[PDB]
């Protein structure tokens, strides 16, 4: 009521819908622990008395 | 003691009157300045005669 401004606006009209009740989900972590570290010889070293 | 007591809807308006304009986009700019210094020289002395 106290200022005039030009308002260019985009009004979306859309919907996302799912059809099929199937999914298979993995959570994958540990890339750096496996690729940045010994995985075999370190374990043999740990067996050293 | 088992009954439905309340509910919530996903009702939304149709803002055909621009009741809501949402987020705003505006142009911005940043300025960085990098002045270049002098560095210490290297000298070759030689005889003046």
């Amino acid at each position: 009521g106290h200022q005039v401004t030009r308002e260019i606006a985009a009004i979306p009209f859309n919907l996302h819908v799912n059809n099929i009740p199937f999914a298979l989900e993995f959570k994958i972590t540990g890339f750096q622990k496996v690729m940045g570290e010994t995985q075999f010889n370190g374990k043999l070293a740990d067996l050293k008395p | 003691d088992l009954a439905v007591i309340g509910f919530e809807l996903d009702t939304r308006f149709t803002n055909t009157n621009r009741r809501q304009r949402g987020h705003l986009l505006q142009t911005r700019a940043l300025q960085f300045r990098h002045p270049i210094p002098m560095h210490a020289p290297v000298t070759l002395p030689m005889d003046t005669m």
